[PDB]
């Protein structure tokens, strides 16, 4: 057997409430700067099929 | 957000306009004159981009609102421009209404007359009455003035007559109607008035002539100087002014021509600038195109961006500095101006001083706003334009898109000990991730315990807020303070102003909450779903149960997904019982279910259900125990029931069937009875040995009495066991029962493992010697097809010297290797099939259940019987894109092997099993095959991710009605009922499995209890009406549809099926029916109608249902498994781009499908066939001889061989005569014009010129990274939409919208046609030849005759009936006799009547269908089309989706597209700024005036409205009691 | 209705909306050789009346513009003469409901 050098775990983070650019106000982009998960379009169109309104609010 | 703070005032709609300069002047903070920022010692200098009034900077209060950096929201400023410039964004329309004036009465160069038509039309349509603006039309009574004044009386009259009689009724309100198909009829006109406004040169109104304007890149127009025709004109029509009493123009010049203009013509512009009735009276004035002063915004949104130490300079104070600078200048230029004068003439220098002063200043407010529009700097710095558009766009990327808080990303890792239903959430998670949980009385115990614990103890508290408003960290207090503030928790709030406020408890995720899990790409709603947290102690990953697998379509192979914390009641609610995972057991697409088990659970099930398993007492409970825990709430009794042993004496034993009863019957409800199903297995009875019935799934009163349990039965399979309890007990129920199944078959494979070894690969002594025999069968095989294809008798020898050369022949030419590549293959997979039905499984050596391999395959846990066939018996044929092994120029397939081999081996015929080993030459052969697939995943350029989002972008809105009516955003209505029956895709399943439901009647019963529903529903109405219907539906059986009853419309149509019990759709109602009467079976036949009757209204969509989303979804999705290339006519990805992108009237494969009569025979419809097929002249001839003789003159005799006069009279349906006429008539015409084309070419250029250069013949990193160095960067990547057009669809929208007597008066008369032809005679009885002499000049020279010859023949048609190019006669389409054309022409088929069936001809262009037959026939059209895309790669598309998509391309009466085009025609102009070009759908918003009416999802997301979605599709009022 | 052989004149066809309220269609014999109505795939379009369409607006609350549209110069349309504002009744066969009643407002 052989051990793949890679750590899979590499990209692993969790943020409540971190920083925010100054001209969105949304949360900063950045893993280590506690940065935000984001939410595309993709995921705004599931939000919009479910019908669940709340959720995309 | 907070729920302490509420908000009273909404944002109902937002209104689009212009900014005045004197609107500017009066709201501007400070005036912004000096281009420096800072002063020296570091304060901001007064009159700058960073002065303090325009907001707090550097750590100094706002000089406006006197606020800090944090509380000031900033304030906007203003720039005064010393002269005015164009703006940017409306120039080309002050462009046009410049070029369309007249320059000397300053009215439109369109008579008066024409123009009042257009304002009266344009009034008519700002309230909905486009009937009304047609009629204009047809009032009607050089033409003298008090005629043309009394016609505009007469029109005038019409219009306010039209509009108080539609605004007495409920047809238009006094703020006007607008809908989609009255901003078509908008747009329309207002694009025919500038057309005709550009159109005319001489003026209408007063007949001078205008100076023509022309324009360059940049803001900047021209004057071109008239004509002496047209200076002659000014001077002869100067007089009549006086009774009624190439150069650069400045911006000045053309506000002051458009200022009169705009004044003269304010009747007209009023209704061409306002989208609906100018309620405010606002004056449309010129000025609104011209920019006196520019707004500076705050300096919160210019600030300098810090990277580390490093502050750098905000890219849009450079640009305004820049604007300063040359407006300082010009102030003194101006006051230059002013100082001098008496001395002038040369007055050509202070015109040049003033076109720079303003082309410049025009320069610097262009690079402002859009830089594209600026001039070349020695990469530009972004405008505004650039900063709303920089990738995406600020729509796409920060409106429609947001990074979140409360959210985390971790690997995924598997868990089949936690809840289908759950996720498990490590404990970095649990401490961080916190709710904002109110405390109360009922909850004063729990988060004191949390607020103790604090923000590193779980379950614990980060924060604490205050019923003031302000919050206390809990994270750098000891235990002492924390318990100090639990005891203040509940204390009363002292002041009034928050005595309705309590305080709240910023508590860590609890074992309770809900979370959105998603895993990108979500393609489909189910890939974000709600899990119910699960903390697992000593966990770095998130732990996930295979049920979720499927819908997620995520493999632990490595994968990355996202976790969402809602802060809210009604987002938790949402994600517990809209979004939540055990709502997503069948996926809308075609109702089957996503959830099951996977591989050692199907494995474990097929040995714990099989009839050699048995179990004691002790190992029995263990068992039940072990998946069914009373304290989890798994159990329905509150104590574990279990049955009596089936083998009492002599030892107690309990079966393995018995297992799965007592399961079922701990977790279906007491109060329900058990379930009745008759399903099947994938493991056939022969595999169990003689008389078994261990096939037949067998479930009587809930107890499994017969069959083993597969991946048919618990896996995501339709009508399995799973499935069937999810239709009695509901989706909760059938939750319990994965989660229970998936405990007990991972506890059983623990207790009782599963392996695979070599005894599992291994054949018998028997077995292996079939296997030889057969295969020794195949050398023969190689040349036995070699003799075939090349066609010699008796099988000559493999080394014969005929049959080598005639390999060569095949070897030369694509297809004739292709005939030969196919034959040898169905050959030798014949042979291959013998081996594989012989050897397997009556030839292995361990056979099932004990074979794990032969089990896994049936089972199907994993594999398939033809990976079990390449393991033990033989890989067989390697085929290679479609064909054999690729052969060289020697005619060998290795350098193994001999030249033009007439072997199986040499073809990629593979003989040896992986079990036994590969020969080299097989080696090399399966690496070619192998690596073609692979290669296939480089090269495949079709993506399903902008597909999906022209959908979902267009039907976003799309949604089901309290009235059961499909509506869109804006209320238009888009469908009368979906899918013409109203109901539920993911209900629509057993609503047919009749049986199913008789033998579950009285469980269905009580499942739709119908006690309390009798009193709110009709019983008779619509059960009369139903028979009605059927009654003159039975009248009209055998009559055709266009003859059939109008009397009685369907029971949908006139009964709501939620109120009425029999308002069922008529394909339900005859397959009711048809149950009742082919089977008569304590259920009556009556009582059970009801029940089926009962079952349908409970399987209707619910109003508020994003059926829109959903069906865009559902065609995007299962299009990501048609990425793979054809194995004619388009398929896949590109042929469904063809309909629902793009709507190509200009299809790849036209064709038409031609319905034969019986009365015509399979001989008559071939000769039909070749009858209407295209001839070229090319394909009847077999020989031209050019005998090029030089004497006195080029001789030139052209000698055409064609083939027997019988050969091309069987074959292409063409007479000697219609030879001779094309050759007399076409040929020699377009021969004489290409050999004089040759002559002039020749004398034209000697030859190429030396020297002189001529064209050239013909990231980096990203390309040379492999699948898995590819396929790590999306593993981190967040995606920001669906994929990326980069490839073929960015070019396809590169789109904008010895003679006899006889014979010799007919070569006379071709003599005196024809220029160089001498002699024409035609072989006119036997009809075999025509040979004709060309005399040419002595200057012509030589010239390649042959050549010019043959690209004439393949060009000139002999017979071709338009637009068709061949007409084939293919195998009987589902037992249909027809014809299908490569193209398409229906009136010529029209012709064709005693041939073809002229009311069923088919064609798959449906721009063609609509143009002839309708646009109901083009919507039948894109239906069938759609739905052969899907059921050719094997995938079931419900057709509720499809009809939905069909109805909203043909929503206009025309074939609209999901682009940029077809929205055009949408109401929502947000919801078009958050699709593409932003800033020119802002311009045409803007230039009507719009009121965006805030009613689309897009627009909603803009302004932060709730979405009008589902739970958004209503109000939720209080009942309070006092008065 | 005046059913023309091959080309009318472009200052002929001015005349033919001249003289209200009498109405003039014109057909080309070549385009009448087969009826389109008669096509598996073109469904029973029937013209409401006044009073029908008045019922129809009001079962579902609409607004003339706010129904699916049919093109005045759409096959069908000539077929049954429809004039602007007329609504026609759509009775197609679906392959998941059957008889399902469909409606089009001509524009
Ligand atoms: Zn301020
Ligand atoms: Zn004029």
């Amino acid at each position: 057997y052989q051990r793949l050098r890679h750590m899979v775990n590499d990209k692993f983070q969790v943020r409540s409430t971190g920083p925010v650019n100054s001209l969105t106000m949304q949360p900063v982009k950045g893993r280590k700067r506690h940065g935000g998960i984001r939410v595309g379009e993709m995921e705004r169109d599931a939000l919009i099929g479910h019908g669940t309104s709340f959720l995309l609010q | 957000m907070d729920i302490s703070k509420p908000v009273g005032s909404e944002i109902t709609s937002v209104d689009f306009g212009i900014l005045t300069a004197k609107e500017i002047r009066n709201l501007s903070a400070k005036q912004i004159t000096n281009p420096t920022v800072l002063d020296n010692l570091g304060h901001p200098v007064s009159g700058g981009l960073y002065d303090l009034a325009l907001g707090a900077f550097l750590r100094n209060l706002c000089s406006t609102c006197g606020l800090d950096e944090k509380f000031c929201p900033g304030h906007q400023g203003h720039i005064e421009l010393p002269v005015p410039c164009y703006n940017p964004l409306f120039f080309n329309q002050l462009y046009i209404y410049l070029r369309a004036s007249c320059l000397f009465c300053h009215h439109f160069r369109l008579k008066s007359v024409e123009v009042h038509r257009y304002a009266c039309k344009l009034r008519l349509l700002q309230y909905g009455l486009i009937d009304e603006s047609y009629k204009l039309d047809e009032i009607t009574l050089d033409i003298s003035s008090t005629l043309l004044n009394e016609l505009k009386s007469k029109r005038s009259e019409y219009v306010d007559m039209a509009i108080a009689k539609a605004l007495s009724d409920g047809r238009t309100t006094e703020r006007g109607s607008f809908t989609a198909t009255v901003n078509d009829e908008r747009k329309k006109l207002v694009h025919e008035f500038h057309k005709k406004l550009l159109s005319r040169g001489k003026c209408d109104n007063c007949g001078m002539f205008s100076p023509k304007f022309r324009k360059d890149g940049f803001t900047k127009i021209f004057e071109t100087a008239l004509n002496e025709k047209q200076i002659t004109n000014n001077r002869v029509k100067g007089f009549i002014r006086q009774d009624m009493i190439s150069t650069y123009i400045l911006s000045t010049e053309v506000k002051n021509i458009l200022d009169t203009v705009f004044r003269k013509e304010q009747c007209v512009l009023q209704y061409v600038f306002h989208s609906r009735p100018n309620l405010s009276r606002k004056l449309v004035k010129a000025d609104s195109f011209f920019m006196d002063v520019l707004v500076v915004p705050p300096t919160r949104f210019r600030l300098p961006s810090k990277l580390g130490e490093e502050v750098h300079e905000n890219s849009q104070n450079q640009l305004l500095s820049k604007v300063l600078t040359t407006s300082l200048l010009i102030r003194d230029l101006n006051d230059d101006l002013s100082k001098l004068k008496v001395s002038l003439e040369d007055r050509r220098v202070i015109f040049s001083r003033l076109m720079n002063a303003f082309v410049t200043i025009q320069n610097d407010v262009n690079a402002f706003i859009d830089s594209t529009k600026a001039q070349g700097r020695t990469v530009p710095i972004p405008g505004v334009k650039q900063a709303l558009e920089k990738k995406e766009g600020l729509f796409r990327k920060h409106m429609m898109g947001k990074r979140v808080n409360y959210a985390a990303r971790s690997v995924i890792s598997p868990d089949p000990n936690i809840e289908t239903n759950e996720i498990g959430v490590p404990p970095v998670f649990a401490v961080k991730l916190t709710y904002p949980e109110p405390v109360t009385a009922y909850n004063i115990a729990e988060l004191r315990q949390a607020v103790i614990n604090g923000p590193d103890k779980w379950p614990g508290a980060t924060q604490i807020q205050n019923e003031d408003g302000s919050l206390v960290s809990l994270i750098g207090m000891s235990v002492e303070q924390r318990k100090a503030l639990a005891n203040q928790l509940l204390t009363p709030s002292s002041n009034v102003s928050t005595h309705t406020l309590n305080k709240k408890v910023y508590r860590h995720i609890k074992n309770r909450d809900v979370v959105l899990m998603n895993r990108q790409p979500t393609l489909h709603k189910a890939s974000m779903m709600g899990h119910k947290v699960r903390v697992l102690p000593n966990e770095k990953t998130l732990r996930l149960h295979y049920a979720n697998t499927g819908a997620y379509n995520a493999d632990f192979d490595g994968d990355e997904m996202n976790m969402h914390f809602p802060q809210n009641e009604n987002a938790r609610a949402e994600a517990l019982n809209l979004a939540n995972t055990d709502s997503q057991y069948l996926t809308p697409t075609s109702g089957s279910p996503v959830r099951g088990l996977i591989q050692d659970h199907i494995s474990a099930g097929v040995w714990l259900t099989s009839k050699d398993s048995f179990f004691t007492r002790e190992q029995y409970q263990q068992y039940i125990y072990g998946c069914i825990r009373p304290e989890d709430g798994h159990t329905t009794r509150s104590k574990i029931v279990t049955l009596p042993p089936t083998i009492f004496k002599p030892y107690p034993l309990w079966t393995g069937k018995q297992i799965i009863t007592t399961v079922l019957l701990n977790v279906t409800p007491p109060d329900m009875p058990g379930i009745n199903l008759i399903s099947k297995n994938k493991i056939k009875n022969e595999y169990w040995g003689k008389g078994s019935l261990e096939n037949e799934v067998l479930f009587k009163d809930g107890a499994l009495l017969c069959g083993i349990l597969d991946k048919s039965q618990y896996g995501a399979s339709k009508y399995g066991i799973v499935h069937s309890l999810h239709e009695v007990y509901g989706p909760e129920v059938a939750a319990k029962v994965l989660s229970v199944l998936g405990r007990l078959f991972t506890n059983y494979i623990t207790a009782t493992a599963f392996t695979c070894g070599m005894d599992d690969l291994r054949l018998t002594a028997e077995g292996n010697k079939w296997r030889t025999d057969i295969l020794k069968t195949s050398v023969d095989t190689g040349r036995e097809a070699a003799a075939e294809v090349t066609n010699l008798d008796k099988d000559t020898p493999a080394d014969d010297p005929e049959l080598l050369k005639r390999l060569q022949e095949i070897l030369r030419d694509n297809n004739k290797s292709g005939i030969l590549d196919a034959v040898t293959s169905s050959k030798v997979n014949a042979i291959t099939s013998q081996v594989v039905s012989k050897c397997v499984p009556d030839g292995t050596m361990k056979k099932f259940p004990c074979n794990s391999m032969q089990a896994m395959a049936l089972s199907g846990a994993k594999g398939s019987n033809v990976n079990v066939s390449q393991i033990m018996c033989l890989l067989g044929q390697q085929a290679l894109e479609g064909r054999r092994v690729p052969v060289m120029v020697s005619g060998k397939t290795l350098p193994s092997f001999k030249p033009y081999e007439t072997d199986a081996m040499a073809g990629g015929y593979v003989k040896g099993r992986f079990y036994s080993g590969i020969k080299p030459q097989e080696y090399y052969f399966h690496c070619m095959a192998g690596r073609e697939g692979l290669i296939d995943t480089a090269v495949k350029t079709s993506r399903s991710g902008y597909l999906q989002r022209c959908l979902t972008k267009q039907l976003e809105g799309v949604h089901v009605s309290y009235d059961n009516s499909i509506r869109d955003a804006d209320g238009t209505l888009v469908q009368f009922m979906y899918g013409g029956d109203a109901i539920d895709i993911t209900k629509e399943s057993h609503m047919t499995q009749f049986e199913f439901c008789l033998d579950n009647y009285y469980a269905l019963l009580k499942k739709y209890n119908p006690s309390a529903l009798i009193e709110h529903l009709d019983v008779e109405s619509a059960l009369k009406y139903s028979k009605k219907t059927l009654k003159y539906r039975k009248k009209h059986s055998k009559e055709p549809h266009y003859k059939q009853s109008v009397k009685y419309d369907p029971v949908l149509a006139k009964y709501n099926p939620a109120k009425y019990l029999g308002s069922v759709s008529e394909n339900f109602q005859d397959k009711l029916e048809s149950f009742l009467d082919k089977n008569s079976k304590g259920v009556n036949e009556k009582k059970f109608r009801a029940l089926m009757q009962l079952k349908y209204m409970r399987s209707l969509i619910n109003p508020g249902e994003a059926v829109g989303i959903i069906a865009s979804q559902s065609v995007g999705e299962p299009s990501t498994q048609m990425t793979l290339n054809t194995f004619n006519v388009t398929l896949g990805i590109p042929r469904l781009r063809e309909i629902v992108m793009t709507a190509s009237a200009a299809i790849k494969t036209p064709q038409m499908t031609l319905p034969i009569w019986n009365d015509v025979s399979d001989e008559q419809a071939d000769t039909f066939c070749k009858s209407i097929s295209k001839v070229l002249l090319s394909e009847v001839i077999d020989k031209v001889i050019v005998t090029e003789t030089t004497g006195t003159a080029r001789s030139y005799v052209i000698h055409m061989r064609f083939f027997d006069n019988n050969e091309y009279s069987e074959e292409y349906d063409v007479s000697k005569e219609e030879l001779q006429n094309v050759i007399s008539n076409q040929f020699i015409h377009l021969l004489e014009a290409a050999i004089v084309k040759e002559i002039k070419k020749q004398k034209r250029t000697t030859g190429p010129d030396i020297g002189v250069a001529v064209p050239r013949l013909q990231n980096s990193k990203r390309l040379e990274e492999d699948n898995d160095e590819e396929q790590s960067h999306k593993k981190t990547k967040q995606a920001v939409s669906y994929d990326e057009p980069d490839e073929d669809e960015i070019e396809t929208m590169r789109e904008a919208e010895n003679m006899n007597k006889v014979q010799r008066d007919r070569q006379s008369a071709i003599i005196s046609h024809h220029r160089f032809i001498t002699k024409y005679n035609f072989d006119d009885e036997s009809g075999k030849w025509c040979e004709f002499k060309l005399e040419l000049a002595a200057d012509t020279e030589k010239l390649l005759m042959v050549n010019i010859v043959e690209e004439i023949c393949r060009k000139s048609i002999i017979r071709q009936i338009p637009h068709i190019d061949r007409c084939v006669h293919p195998e009987p389409e589902n037992g249909k006799r027809v014809l299908v054309t490569e193209g398409v022409n229906f009136q010529a088929m029209w012709d064709q009547e005693a041939f073809i069936d002229v009311d069923g001809i088919t064609s798959n262009d449906v721009a063609a269908v609509l143009k002839t037959y309708g646009v109901e026939a083009a919507r039948n059209t894109i239906v069938n089309e759609i739905n052969n895309v899907f059921s050719r790669y094997a995938i079931s598309v419900s057709f509720r989706h499809l009809d939905l998509i069909a109805d909203m391309m043909t929503r206009q009466g025309t074939y609209l597209a999901f682009n940029r085009q077809g929205m055009e025609t949408s109401t929502s102009s947000f919801m078009k700024m958050s699709y593409e070009t932003t800033c020119q759908f802002l311009t045409k918003a803007v230039l009507d005036n719009e009121r965006e009416q805030l009613d689309s999802p897009s627009a909603r997301i803009v302004v932060g409205k709730l979405n009008n979605v589902g739970t958004g599709s209503f109000d939720v009022l209080a009942k309070v009691p006092n008065a | 209705i005046f059913v023309y052989q091959n080309n009318i004149t472009p200052s002929a066809m001015k005349l033919v909306p001249s003289i209200p309220p009498a109405t003039i269609e014109t057909f080309n014999e070549a385009a009448l050789v087969v009826n389109i109505t008669h096509h598996e795939l073109v469904p029973k379009h029937i013209r409401l009346s006044s009073d029908e369409k008045r019922e129809l607006l009001k079962r579902y609350r609409l607004k003339e513009s706010q129904l699916p549209r049919i093109q005045r110069a759409d096959p069908v349309a000539l077929y049954l003469g429809l004039k602007r504002g007329e609504v026609v009744k759509i009775i197609r066969k679906s392959e998941t409901s059957g008889r399902y009643a469909s409606y089009r407002i001509c524009m």
